[PDB]
C-alpha cells in the first residue's frame, strides 16, 4: 500500500527512446492487452506534458500474445538505485545438476510505484502510417523488466521463500529480473517435485506462475585439430595456421616440425607424408589443447562480451570474454531443423544469455553477425525471454570462423 | 471561441524562471495596430490585461491587407519543459484506404481556441509600447495557447483528440485523421448523409469552441497537401522542376538530389547515385562542384523520365501487397509496390553500397530489407516479393554467407537482367593447376613497392609499383598471379586484408584494382585462394617474401 521512493542517478533525465513501428497484428494485440491493464489499474493514459518514452513489443512466450517493454534505457538511468541502493549472485548455482527457471514477474503488479517516478515509465502504442498519434500510457504498479521491480519486491520475496529454504537448505534460489533460478543436486524426478512444491507454495501465497537447465554439462570447448589419413600441402598449411592462431592462447604449441614438411615451393594438392617428428609434435599439440588457459578470471566491474559465428548447417559458435583472447567460456549451439538463420541466431542469443545469467549474474554485450535493420525487424518473432541484452552488429566478416569450428 | 476543455499542466525546466526580454520600441502605426488587435483579443477572452506585478516579458511586433500580431517566444521556449514530440512523420498517400467520400476541415484559430494552464499564464506576459515611453505600456497575458510557443502543437493535438472521442464513439463508420490544425474525414455513406455526418461533427466541434469551414466553403479535390496531389481515385506528387545551371554549388546539388528523391516515390527509375557522389566533398554550401560525366548522364536520364506523368493508387486492405524489384546497373536498384498488376501504390529506389565492395545478391537482400521496413511503416504488413533471382542462386549465397539473413517468401520472376553469381571460388585446392605463392610490399615512407610470385613450376616474377600501400600491393600480387596463370590457379597469400576482400566474393567495387581482379576471376574457370601466416617459413610463402623483399 505504501510506495518506495525512487530516484534517477544524479543529473540524469528519463528515457526518450523511439517506438519502433509494428505490424497491424502486433498493434491490435498491444491495444487489447493495454485496454485490460487499464481496467485493472496497472497503467493509465497520459498527456502531452510527459515527454518520456520506452519502446514496447508484442511477443509470445504460447498462443497468447504478451507485451514486452524494452526498459534497457530506463535501467541504465536508475542503475545506482537497483545495483547499489538495492540488490546478490551465488557462485554455486552453476554447479547444480538441475536448474529450473520460474517466471514470477506477475508478482510485481501487486505493488504500487512511486507516484513521482511513474512518468518515467511512459510508453507508446504506435499507429499505422502515422494516421493517429500513438496511444500513450504510464505505469501505476511495478513493471516487468524494470530493474527496480525485483529490488523493491525483494523483501516480500524473501518472506515468501523463507519457509521453503528452511525445509530444503541444499536447494539454491537466485533471482534475476522476472525469473527465479532454482538449482538442486537431486535426481530429476525429485527435482521436478521439489519445483512443484515451490510453485504451490508460491501460488497459495498469491504469486501466479506459468524450462530446465543442466550447468553440470557446460564447459569451455577445447580446440580440436583434424585427423586425416593423407595430408596435402593445403591441409598442413591450414593446420599450421590454426596452431599459429592457438598459440596466442596456449604457449607450448610448436610448428617447427610441421612446417619443415613444406620447405620448398610445392603444389597445394601434393600429398605430404607426416614424418615421425612432425607427427609427434602434432600429437604433443593435441595434449596441450586438452588443458584450459591459466590466468583467466571474471572481473565483476568489466562488461561481458559475446561473439557469435555462423558455421553453416545450423551450427553457431560463441565465445564470452572481457578482454581479447581471454575467453571465460566458449560453446557451439546446434539446431535440429523448418528453421532459418534469424530463428537460430535469436535462439542462440537467449541460450548464451541464460548461461551468462546463471554463471555470473549479468548479461553480456553481444556482437551479432547480422545486418542491424534485419535484426531490428525480426528479433521479436522468436524472442521468448523477458529480458533484453545489449547488442551491436559486427559487419566485418570473421575469417576466424574456421578456427572456432 | 475558447474551450471548456481541461488544461494540460505546464512547468518550466527546473531551476529556470520566466523570460524578461525587453520590448524594442515600435512605430506609432504598428503601436495602433496592436492596440486594436489586443482589444479584439481581450474581448474574446484570448488575452487579459495584467497588473504591474508580473515581472516577465516577451517582445511583440506587427506586420502586414490585414495587420497580424507576432510574438517572439524564443526565450520562453528555451525555458519551458519538453513535451511529447508531436507527430514528425506524415501519412503516406499510398497507405490511405480508398474511401467513397472525403472531407477536409480546417480548424480556424486553432491554438487560440484552447485554454492555457492557469499557473503558466504569468510567463506569457507581453507589453504594447507607449509612444516615446511617455507613460507606461499596456501589460497583457495569454489565456489560450499562444502561436509560436513550444507547447501549442502538442497540447492542441491532445485537446483535439479528447474532443473528438465522444463523437467518434457514437459514429464507428466515420474515419477521422488529424494533422496539424486539419481533420480529414472519410466515410462510405451516401454523399448526402456523409454531408450530414460532417454537419454534425462541425456542430460538435463548434460546441467545444472549434470553428470549422462552412460546407460549400471547404476545400475540394484535388488537394495540394504536403507536396502531393490527392485525387479521389489516385495520387501523385506535385510537379518537380530541376534547374538548368552552368555551375553547381554544394547547396545546388543537395536541392537536386532532394527533389529527385521525392520524385522516386512514384516515378520509377530515378537515379541519384552519381549525383550524390559529388557531395562527398561536404564543404561550404557555396563550393562549386564540377559535374561528372556519369553525373551528367544520370541527371539527363532523370529529366527524360520526369517528362511523362505518373500516379499512384490508394490502399485496399482486402487485396494482397506485392513488391517487385529490378536491377538498374552500377549498383542501383528500383522497385514497385502494388496490389493490382499495373496500379502501383508507390515506387522507390535503393543504391547504397554500405562498404567499399559488394555484390548483387547482397544488394538485392538489402533492397528487400528496405522494402520490408517501409511496408510495415506504411501498411502494417510485409509484402510478397517478386524477384529476378532463382532459388538456387540465392540459396547458395545465403548458405555460404557468414552473416545471418532473412529470406521472405518470394517467387522467381524471369525478367532480365537476372541476379547471378558471376563467379565462385573453389572450396578445395585444384589438382594439376599451377600453385602461385604471391606477396607484395611497399615502403611506408617512399610509397614505392613491388608485387611478385614464385610458383611450383619454377616461375618467378616481380613487378615494380609506384605510390602504393602495403595493402594495395597485396591485392596487386593476387592480380599478377591471375594475369599470368592458366584457366585454373591455386593462389597462396599471407595477407588477411586481401583474403577477406576476395573471400567476400564481390562483383563490384570502388577500387580500380579490385574491379580488375573481378574481371580476371570471371574469366577463370577455377580459382582456389589460400592463406598462410606470414614470416613463419612455410615454403612457397617464404620464397616470395625473400624475393619481394630484396
Ligand atoms: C481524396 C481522395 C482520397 O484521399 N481517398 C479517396 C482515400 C484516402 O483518403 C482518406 C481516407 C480516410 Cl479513411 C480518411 C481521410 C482521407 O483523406 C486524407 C487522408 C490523409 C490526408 C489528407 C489530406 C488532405 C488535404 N489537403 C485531404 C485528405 C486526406
Ligand atoms: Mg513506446
Ligand atoms: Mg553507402
Ligand atoms: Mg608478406
Amino acid at each position: 500500500i505504501e510506495t518506495v521512493p525512487v530516484k534517477l542517478k544524479p543529473g540524469m533525465d528519463g528515457p526518450k527512446v523511439k517506438q519502433w513501428p509494428l505490424t497491424e497484428e502486433k498493434i491490435k494485440a498491444l491495444v487489447e492487452i493495454c485496454t485490460e491493464m487499464e481496467k485493472e489499474g496497472k497503467i493509465s493514459k497520459i498527456g502531452p506534458e510527459n515527454p518520456y518514452n520506452t519502446p514496447v513489443f508484442a511477443i509470445k512466450k504460447s498462443t497468447k500474445w504478451r507485451k514486452l517493454v524494452d526498459f534497457r534505457e530506463l535501467n541504465k538511468r536508475t542503475q545506482d538505485f537497483w545495483e547499489v541502493q538495492l540488490g546478490p549472485h551465488p557462485a554455486g548455482l552453476k554447479k547444480k545438476k538441475s536448474v529450473t527457471v520460474l517466471d514470477v514477474g506477475d508478482a510485481y503488479f501487486s505493488v504500487p510505484l512511486d507516484e513521482d517516478f511513474r512518468k518515467y515509465t511512459a510508453f507508446t502504442i504506435p499507429s499505422i502510417n502515422n494516421e493517429t498519434p500513438g496511444i500513450r500510457y504510464q505505469y501505476n504498479v511495478l513493471p516487468q523488466g524494470w530493474k527496480g521491480s525485483p529490488a523493491i519486491f525483494q523483501s516480500s520475496m524473501t518472506k515468501i521463500l523463507e519457509p521453503f529454504k528452511k525445509q530444503n537448505p541444499d536447494i539454491v534460489i537466485y533471482q534475476y529480473m522476472d525469473d527465479l533460478y532454482v538449482g538442486s543436486d537431486l535426481e530429476i524426478g525429485q527435482h521436478r517435485t521439489k519445483i512443484e512444491e515451490l510453485r504451490q507454495h508460491l501460488l497459495r501465497w498469491g504469486l501466479t506462475t506459468p524450462y530446465e537447465l543442466h550447468p553440470d554439462k557446460w564447459t569451455v570447448q577445447p580446440i580440436v585439430l583434424p585427423e586425416k589419413d593423407s595430408w596435402t600441402v593445403n591441409d598442413i598449411q591450414k593446420l599450421v595456421g590454426k596452431l599459429n592462431w592457438a598459440s596466442q592462447i596456449y604457449p607450448g604449441i610448436k610448428v617447427r616440425q610441421l612446417s619443415k614438411l613444406l620447405r620448398g615451393t610445392k603444389a597445394l594438392t601434393e600429398v605430404i607424408p607426416l614424418t615421425e617428428e612432425a607427427e609427434l609434435e602434432l600429437a604433443e599439440n593435441r595434449e596441450i589443447l586438452k588443458e584450459p588457459v591459466h590466468g583467466v578470471y571474471y572481473d565483476p566491474s568489466k562488461d561481458l562480451i559475446a561473439e557469435i559465428q555462423k558455421q553453416g548447417q545450423g551450427q553457431w559458435t560463441y565465445q564470452i570474454y572481457q578482454e581479447p583472447f581471454k575467453n571465460l567460456k566458449t560453446g557451439k549451439y546446434a539446431r535440429m531443423r523448418h528453421t532459418n538463420d534469424v530463428k537460430q541466431l535469436t535462439e542462440a542469443v537467449q541460450k548464451i544469455t541464460t548461461e551468462s545469467i546463471v554463471i555470473w549474474g549479468k548479461t553480456p554485450k553481444f556482437k551479432l553477425p547480422i545486418q542491424k535493420e534485419t535484426w531490428e525487424t525480426w528479433w521479436t518473432e522468436y524472442w521468448q525471454a523477458t529480458w533484453i541484452p545489449e547488442w551491436e552488429f559486427v559487419n566485418t566478416p570473421p575469417l576466424v570462423k574456421l578456427w572456432y569450428q | 471561441p475558447i474551450s471548456p476543455i481541461e488544461t494540460v499542466p505546464v512547468k518550466l525546466k527546473p531551476g529556470m524562471d520566466g523570460p524578461k526580454v525587453k520590448q524594442w520600441p515600435l512605430t506609432e502605426e504598428k503601436i495602433k495596430a496592436l492596440v486594436e488587435i489586443c482589444t479584439e483579443m481581450e474581448k474574446e477572452g484570448k488575452i487579459s490585461k495584467i497588473g504591474p506585478e508580473n515581472p516577465y516579458n516577451t517582445p511583440v511586433f506587427a506586420i502586414k491587407t490585414k495587420w497580424r500580431k507576432l510574438v517572439d517566444f524564443r526565450e520562453l521556449n528555451k525555458r519551458t519543459q519538453d513535451f511529447w514530440e508531436v507527430q514528425l512523420g506524415i501519412p503516406h498517400p499510398a497507405g490511405l484506404k480508398k474511401k467513397k467520400s472525403v472531407t477536409v476541415l480546417d480548424v480556424g484559430d486553432a491554438y487560440f481556441s484552447v485554454p492555457l494552464d492557469e499557473d503558466f499564464r504569468k510567463y506569457t506576459a507581453f507589453t504594447i509600447p507607449s509612444i516615446n515611453n511617455e507613460t507606461p505600456g499596456i501589460r497583457y497575458q495569454y489565456n489560450v495557447l499562444p502561436q509560436g510557443w513550444k507547447g501549442s502543437p502538442a497540447i492542441f493535438q491532445s485537446s483535439m483528440t479528447k474532443i473528438l472521442e465522444p463523437f467518434a464513439a457514437q459514429n464507428p463508420d466515420i474515419v477521422i485523421y488529424q494533422y496539424m490544425d486539419d481533420l480529414y474525414v472519410g466515410s462510405d455513406l451516401e454523399i448526402g448523409q456523409h454531408r450530414t455526418k460532417i454537419e454534425e461533427l462541425r456542430q460538435h466541434l463548434l460546441r467545444w469552441g472549434l470553428t470549422t469551414p462552412d460546407k460549400k466553403h471547404q476545400k475540394e479535390p484535388p488537394f495540394l497537401w504536403m507536396g502531393y496531389e490527392l485525387h479521389p481515385d489516385k495520387w501523385t506528387v506535385q510537379p518537380i522542376v530541376l534547374p538548368e545551371k552552368d555551375s553547381w554549388t554544394v547547396n545546388d546539388i543537395q536541392k537536386l538530389v532532394g527533389k529527385l528523391n521525392w520524385a522516386s516515390q512514384i516515378y520509377p527509375g530515378i537515379k541519384v547515385r552519381q549525383l550524390s557522389k559529388l557531395l562527398r566533398g561536404t564543404k561550404a554550401l557555396t563550393e562549386v562542384i564540377p559535374l561528372t560525366e556519369e553525373a551528367e548522364l544520370e541527371l539527363a536520364e532523370n529529366r527524360e523520365i520526369l517528362k511523362e506523368p505518373v500516379h499512384g493508387v490508394y490502399y485496399d486492405p482486402s487485396k494482397d501487397l506485392i513488391a517487385e524489384i529490378q536491377k538498374q546497373g552500377q549498383g542501383q536498384w528500383t522497385y514497385q509496390i502494388y496490389q493490382e498488376p499495373f496500379k502501383n501504390l508507390k515506387t522507390g529506389k535503393y543504391a547504397r553500397m554500405r562498404g567499399a565492395h559488394t555484390n548483387d545478391v547482397k544488394q538485392l537482400t538489402e533492397a528487400v530489407q528496405k522494402i520490408t521496413t517501409e511496408s510495415i511503416v506504411i501498411w502494417g504488413k510485409t509484402p510478397k516479393f517478386k524477384l529476378p533471382i532463382q532459388k538456387e542462386t540465392w540459396e547458395t549465397w545465403w548458405t555460404e554467407y557468414w552473416q545471418a539473413t532473412w529470406i521472405p517468401e518470394w517467387e522467381f520472376v524471369n525478367t532480365p537482367p537476372l541476379v547471378k553469381l558471376w563467379y565462385q571460388l573453389e572450396k578445395e585446392p585444384i589438382v594439376g593447376a599451377e600453385t602461385f605463392y604471391v606477396d607484395g610490399a611497399a615502403n611506408r615512407e617512399t610509397k614505392l613497392g613491388k608485387a611478385g610470385y614464385v610458383t611450383n613450376k619454377g616461375r618467378q616474377k616481380v613487378v615494380p609499383l609506384t605510390n602504393t600501400t602495403n595493402q594495395k600491393t597485396e591485392l596487386q600480387a593476387i592480380y599478377l598471379a591471375l594475369q599470368d596463370s592458366g584457366l585454373e590457379v591455386n593462389i597462396v597469400t599471407d595477407s588477411q586484408y586481401a583474403l577477406g576482400i576476395i573471400q567476400a566474393q564481390p562483383d563490384k567495387s570502388e577500387s580500380e584494382l579490385v574491379n580488375q581482379i573481378i574481371e580476371q576471376l570471371i574469366k577463370k574457370e577455377k580459382v582456389y585462394l589460400a592463406w598462410v601466416p606470414a614470416h613463419k617459413g612455410i615454403g612457397g610463402n617464404e620464397q616470395v617474401d625473400k624475393l619481394v623483399s630484396a
